[PDB]
């Protein structure tokens, strides 16, 4: 016993309730990190709808112009 | 009358440790550094994900106002 008990006992007891608190630590992570993902994959059709809208607007606006 | 008798005594092998306290110590300061890289890593995701927000309101308004500008030029092209 005298340190050998207490010294098992607390350690122990420390290690199990930092290990719970990163545990919780990488679940909170992963819900927002998905929701991060999420949005980035909703930028990327918007951006890609106004390159196309760009280049076919300048493209055509040009050759009307230049014709007229 | 050559019969004797005894009595026992009794010793306790020592308690499950003395391997506990090399390791353990490790282990315990490992931990305390992952806990603090986790929370510089929230920390820095929570920071992302409101600048990724702020980004979305400025792409939505650039995609309006270009539709609403090449719409306008084809009307009065016509």
């Amino acid at each position: 016993a005298l340190s050998e008990i207490e010294t098992r006992h607390s350690e122990i007891i420390k290690l199990e309730n930092s290990i719970r608190e990163l545990h919780d630590m990488f679940m909170d992570m992963a819900m927002l990190v998905e929701s991060q993902g999420e949005m980035i994959d909703r930028i990327e059709y918007n951006v890609e709808h106004a390159v196309d809208y760009v280049e076919r607007a300048v493209s055509d606006t040009k050759k009307a112009v230049k014709y007229q | 009358d050559m019969r004797n008798e005894l009595e026992e005594m009794q010793r306790r092998a020592d308690q499950l440790a003395d391997e506990s306290l090399e390791s353990t110590r490790r282990m315990l300061q490992l931990v305390e550094e992952s806990k603090d890289a986790g929370i510089r890593t929230l920390v820095m995701l929570d920071e992302q994900g409101e600048q990724l927000e702020r980004i979305e309101e400025g792409m939505d308004q650039i995609n309006k106002d270009m539709k609403e500008a090449e719409k306008n030029l084809t009307d009065l092209g016509k």
